RNA sequence: CUGCCGAAGUUUCCCUCAGGAUAGCAGAAACUCAGAUCAGUUUUAUGAGUAUGUAAAAUGAGAGUUUCUAGUGGGCCAUUUUUGGUAAGCAGAACUGGCGAUGCGGGAUGAACCGAACGUGAGGUUAAGGUGCCGGAAUGUACGCUC
RNA sequence: GCGAAACCACAGCCUGGGGAACGGGCCAGGCAAAAUCAGCGGGGCUUGUGGCA
RNA sequence: UCCGCAUGAUUUAUAUGUAUAAAAAUAGAGGUAGGCUACUCUCCUGUAUCGUAGAAGAUGGGCGAUGGUUGAUGAAACGGAAGUGUUUUAUUGACUUGUCCAUGAAAUUCCAAUCUUGUGCGGAAUCGAAUCCAUUGCAUACGACUUUA
């Protein structure tokens, strides 16, 4: 058969997955992020104890496939205030930094050696 | 249009109607009927003044000489001054001399003849009683 | 709509309707 | 600048017409402020226009004029029936027109 | 509207009945024709005499004797059902005879759906003793210190600027 | 008929204001506040005396005067009287146990027919929940708005309802006892 | 009766078709027309019966390519609108052209919360349904049909009231200020036997 | 309340070619009829609707049912009239209904005092 | 190309057959009486057991012919009768109109339903059906019923 | 690079209705944004309850 | 790109005064002073309120009020739901009917300001990207997509 629930299939229109939905915020908690973004290196397997009550392996060896990924600390270079609106979310501003390495004006280019380097 | 001016004689079809030229500067003009809202204003004397002397004929224009006329020569003559006679501005005066003491006489009246009519919003003429 | 059926009578129905009607005046005359 | 408008806005409506059948002979006028027959008695005969705007410029004026008389009321609500010298377009359904105060008879 | 006629008629004069009885019916017609029709129709079916034999000998409109008293009416009728045998009586309270029997006719084709053809007046009387008044409605519109508000108010110019005050 | 009544005297209840069909009923228990707007009644305050009337009403619309009146004559008797709900704990075998918090307002049940299930109830405002002493195992619910009262004693028992067992035998649970009054 | 550039009508107790036929009307009469506080319209009939009038709607999708069918909008503002373009003929350029100038907004904007909102009486849901019939909201009928933005206009729309209050307190102030002099001046009375 | 249809409310006539006129109600025919009469000359005796009147805020006493004369002596004697015209609400409607009588000139004269009317503005800094 | 006149479907029988006939209709040519000379009509009288006929008052019309010669000789729809009939329709005749040759307004749309029988236009007024919006026209007035 | 023919009134979205055959054109709606590439060929009956006295 | 004159004009579902912001109920709301308020008053739609008087709005004078009022300003505050603006302003230059006077209109002798391009003006300053070609392989029938350059 197949799930309806994932067509039009069709390639997605981006390269970085889209985080389509954010955690709900709660004042009473205090500040955190949220999310980050890594590569896939690939994936190996582990031995571990298992520490599951009334599972049969309980205190038990196991071998589990784990995905390898790594992630270089990202950088802040901006913040956005989203604004609520009958329309929805609105992007109301945007503020950034002063300096904005080369790794990142490289994305508002189709060719960064042609271009005058003029961003920012 | 939108002038207020009184009513000095009953032409055939016309009426020989002027605003006292020192007032509003209307001079005195055939004006048809079908054009003319007769406001209930408190009514002018003419008894005073004569006005006989008002013809269709003396309203009329001059001949024209053929078909066409123009270009601005033809607007630099006649004029209200070349093409107009002086015994027209003498006629203007003596109206003017024997309606002001009666305009002048009731109050706002020549503060109501030297302003102009127009409408409002909300204005609706059916239900104006002019 | 928001019935189970439709209340417009199709001709069909508008035409049968009285003939079947006519007939049971008919049927009362008899 | 408020000493002007000698005319009482109004707006062209539709054809006089059944639901089938249109006839661009006379145009049905909604004179703004008439709420009824009685009233439209008055504007009966009126003078009434439709000013537009063009591309070509004659007289070296922008402003092209289609003169039109009031006719007879049409309905209860207040309209009134009007005969354009030019039948006026089917685009200028809504469109403002005026009503002189003339041939006046107040 | 309604006018309540008088019609006075008999049948043609002739030697088995050289001196036929005038036979009087007050009933209410719109007009003169349809007054003379419904007395036809009504001493057929009621006497037995047909409408060639007859003639008219009176018909006169009868105005109300006090338009301005408010009276209460009561009205029997016998109604034309799906059976085409039913009898009614209702009570009215209002200034003319003619207005009771209008409002009747109104009441029938609403709470039965009637026609102007199968409604047939027997009688309608003036009621004058309080005690005498049967309809609960009515009855309760006779006492003395009668005060209700002003029932379904409902009070061009399209696009009023206030929202309205819809009460007092 | 123009005109349904319905006369109601108003004890010591000190305010019965009534503004936009919201009556702030107080006395000297408490204020309970109440809405209205659901009917579309007329209510005349005359001194010692409430009016209820109906002008030109339908007896749909009619039967609702009553009602009007029986909520109001119940708030007051909540302000001047209170109501008091006894509930009767019944255990045959496994013990039901009680556990109250936040003044009784909440009530956690256990052991309910040998059940772990932690029943936990949240009162409805105004209403108190407490255990007697005098008669063992019996509940006594407090408070001034009846409906509140009556509606919590409701949750209470058809919480604890007996499951795939027959009404019968296993007649296991809380019932209301009593239905009365502070005093 | 006398038209403006613009109307904005404070759609707060006005019946869905009712106002929607004056409006539709009033559209073709080549008048813009802009339809403030949608989320309060009303309807005739009890909440759960114009519930199922609604959701019939849902039931209506081509069976082929449902992105085909049609389109269900949930939003009051555009309830609105589907009411008004079946009162139009909007399978023409002047029916298409009769939409273009309207505008239904759900709660007061601030391009227009700065205007004079008028009402129609011949849609007012007081002086139409008789007391003691059972409707509906518009603003609640979408709030539970799909439309997921019920409060966050109704957090603005109490933040614009608040606004909006301030504003007549000043006006009011200022206003009864003008009165006191207004009534001071002895020419009022010389003018009274003109009604003024 | 404050609108009552009471036997001897006077009620402002609002529709039919009496528009504008004060009667008094002198009976209750029923529940959408009333008979209403007025001293004023011009107004005769009849029975109207409630779509045709508005309820005012004046009661007098008078018996059901009673003559026109006796109507009449009781409005006089009771100050019906001067007591309608001391509210605010009746000096609008007159206020109007001159307004409407004004002409072109009046209306010029309306113009002028109330300009003077205008540029008092004077208040306290 | 325009104009003008314009049916028929069932008759008169006849037939081996299809057909013709024959009418009818439409006509084409010749000739009477200004008539009781007629009528898809009513009325009165009259006999026989409202209808029946004959005769005559009303009513409208100029009313007759003999002669030859094209096209048609179907069917459908509904009404009224109508015997056999049965769960129930169904069948049988006779009659009537309408339709074929017919466009227009209305009933959302439609072979028959409701009005209306057509040269080119102007104006006025209506029929049927309608007057919330689509849609020209009262979100009219009054009295009720219905959730 | 070379290069056909069959076929062709005109065209090509869908739901319901249009006496029938209901259709692709009519009516009422849903709607409707150029140009294309490759696959797949899709195109008011009726029921839960027998017959005789 | 504007200063800037223009220069020809192009112009308006413009437009004819682009005049007006409480909130809620309609078997109710609102306003007044004094100490939760007793009491007084208002409603009954905008036919209302604001502006409105002039060679399409001229040139002067007197009287009276510190005003109205505009063009242009040099600044403060506030408005995020689509902030289409609101306000505080001091300023300048006007205008200056509140009131009373004088000049001028006419033979147009019975009706027929804002809007921007425009094109250039002679003076100012301004110094970007994308694709093909090539490359990558996370992608690929061809386009497209992810890289590099």
């Amino acid at each position: 058969h197949g799930s309806l629930g994932f067509l039009p299939r069709k390639r997605a229109s981006r390269q970085r997955g889209k985080v389509k939905a954010f955690p709900k915020d709660d004042a009473s908690k205090p500040v955190h992020l949220t999310a980050f973004l890594g590569y896939k290196a690939g994936m190996t397997h582990i031995v571990r104890d298992l520490d599951r009550p009334g599972s049969k392996m309980h205190k038990r060896e196991i071998l589990e496939a784990v995905t390898v990924i790594e992630t270089p600390p990202m950088v802040v270079v901006g913040v956005v205030g989203y604004v609520e609106t009958p329309r929805g979310l609105r992007s109301l501003t945007t503020v950034w930094a002063e300096h904005l390495s080369e790794e990142v004006k490289r994305r508002f280019y189709k060719n960064w050696f042609k271009s005058k380097k003029k961003a920012f | 249009r939108g002038k207020r001016v009184v009513v000095l004689s009953q032409l055939e079809d016309t009426l020989v109607v002027t605003g006292p030229y020192k007032v509003n500067g209307v001079p005195i003009r055939r004006v048809n009927h079908r054009y003319v809202i007769a406001t209930s204003a408190p009514k002018i004397d003419v008894s005073g003044v004569s006005v006989e002397k008002f013809t269709k004929a003396y309203f009329a224009k001059q001949k024209r000489s053929g078909p066409v006329k123009k270009d601005e020569a033809f607007f630099a003559e006649n004029a209200p001054k070349n093409a107009l006679p002086a015994e027209r501005i003498a006629d203007q005066k003596a109206v003017d001399a024997k309606l002001l003491p009666a305009i002048k006489a009731i109050p706002n009246m020549k503060e109501y003849l030297a302003a102009s009519f127009a409408l409002s919003n909300g204005d609706r003429p059916h239900l104006m009683k002019f | 709509s928001l019935k189970k059926k439709s209340k417009r009578r199709t001709t069909r129905l508008r035409s049968r309707i009285e003939k079947k009607a006519a007939e049971s005046k008919r049927k009362q005359k008899r | 600048a408020q000493g002007h408008r000698l005319y009482v806005k109004a707006k062209h409506l539709s054809f006089q017409r059944s639901k089938h059948v249109i006839h661009p002979g006379t145009s049905i006028v909604k004179i703004e402020g008439c709420d009824s027959k009685e009233e439209a008695q008055f504007y009966l005969g009126k003078r009434v226009c439709y000013v537009y705007k063009s591309s070509k410029a004659v007289r070296g004026s922008k402003i092209r004029v289609i003169w039109g008389t009031i006719a007879r009321p049409h309905g209860n609500s207040g309209a009134v029936r009007a005969r354009f010298v030019h039948n006026l377009p089917a685009k200028t359904f809504g469109s403002s027109l005026r009503v002189m105060l003339y041939p006046s008879n107040i | 509207a309604l006018k309540e006629y008088q019609v006075v008629g008999r049948k043609v004069p002739t030697e088995h009945e050289p001196v036929p009885k005038l036979f009087r019916m007050r009933l209410f017609a719109p007009n003169e024709s349809v007054a003379k029709s419904r007395y036809w129709y009504f001493l057929k079916m009621i006497n037995k005499v047909k409408k060639a034999t007859g003639e008219i000998v009176a018909i006169n409109e009868i105005s109300e004797p006090k338009p301005l008293k408010a009276k209460v009416f009561g009205i029997w009728i016998r109604y034309d059902s799906r059976s085409g045998t039913h009898n009614m009586y209702k009570e009215f309270r209002d200034t003319t005879r003619v207005g009771a029997v209008e409002a009747m006719y109104a009441d029938m084709a609403a709470r039965h759906r009637a026609r102007f053809r199968s409604i047939r007046i027997l009688k309608v009387v003036e009621v004058e003793k309080k005690e005498d008044v049967r309809r609960n409605y009515v009855k309760q519109l006779l006492n003395p210190h009668l005060k209700f508000p002003l029932p379904h108010r409902r009070t061009k110019k399209v696009f009023a600027p206030h929202r309205p005050s819809t009460f007092y | 008929d123009i005109y349904k009544d319905e006369t109601l005297t108003i004890p010591k209840g000190v305010t019965v204001d009534i503004k936009a069909r919201n009556v702030t009923v107080t006395g000297p228990r408490g204020t309970l506040k109440q809405n209205l707007r659901h009917v579309d009644i007329e209510m005349k305050k005359q001194g010692n005396t409430i009016k209820f009337i109906v002008w030109h009403g339908s007896r749909k619309h009619n039967a609702c005067i009553r009602s009007v009146y029986s909520i109001i004559n119940n708030m007051i008797i909540g302000v001047t009287q209170g109501f008091r709900y006894k509930m009767r704990l019944v255990y045959a075998h496994f013990p039901i146990n009680i556990n109250l918090t936040e003044n009784g307002t909440v009530v956690e049940i256990r052991n309910f027919l040998g059940e772990r299930i932690t029943r936990v109830i949240k009162c409805l405002p105004g209403v108190t929940v407490s255990i007697s002493s005098a008669v063992k195992d019996e509940i006594i619910l407090e408070g001034n708005s009846l409906e509140n009262v009556s509606q919590s004693a409701a949750n209470i028992k058809q919480i604890c309802n007996v499951r795939n067992k027959d009404i019968r035998k296993f007649l296991d649970g809380i019932y209301v006892s009593e239905r009365g009054n502070i005093e | 009766s006398e038209f403006q550039k613009v109307v904005v009508i404070d759609a707060k107790g006005h019946l869905l078709g009712r106002l929607a036929s004056v409006v539709a009307k009033q559209l073709l009469g080549g008048q813009k027309v802009v339809v403030v506080r949608c989320e309060e319209l009303n309807i005739s009939g009890h909440f759960f019966r114009n519930k199922l009038k609604y959701l019939a709607y849902l039931r209506k999708a081509c069976r082929y390519n449902p992105s085909r069918g049609a389109f269900h909008f949930r939003a009051p503002s555009r309830i609105f609108q589907k009411a008004v373009r079946g009162m139009l003929p909007h399978k023409t350029a002047r029916g298409q052209a009769a939409l273009e100038h309207l505008q239904a907004v759900e709660g007061i904007p601030p391009p227009f919360d700065k205007q004079k909102r008028v009402v129609v009486p011949a849609a007012l849901r007081v002086l139409r349904l008789k007391p003691g019939r059972k409707y509906c909201t518009v603003g609640r009928l979408s709030s539970e049909v799909g439309w997921k933005y019920n409060d966050i206009v109704a957090k603005l729309e109490e933040r614009r009231k608040v606004k909006s209050a301030a504003f007549y307190q000043a006006k009011l102030a200022k206003q009864k200020k003008i009165a006191s002099a207004k009534e001071a001046s002895p020419v009022n009375q010389k003018l009274s036997q003109f009604g003024y | 309340f404050k609108r009552y249809v009471e036997v001897g409310r006077v009620v402002l006539v609002t529709k039919g070619e009496y528009t504008g006129k004060l009667a008094v109600i002198v009976d209750i025919v029923d529940h959408k009829r009333a008979l209403i009469d007025s001293p004023c000359s011009e107004f005769p005796r009849q029975v109207i609707r409630y779509g045709s009147v508005v309820l005012t805020h004046i009661v007098m006493k008078l018996p059901r049912g009673a003559r026109s004369g006796i109507v009449a002596k009781k409005w006089k004697a009771q100050d019906v009239c001067n007591k309608w015209a001391s509210s605010a609400w009746a000096k609008k409607l007159e206020a109007k209904k001159v307004r409407s009588q004004l002409n072109d000139f009046d209306r010029f004269a309306v113009m002028r005092l109330k300009k003077q009317r205008r540029e008092q503005v004077n208040v306290a800094v």
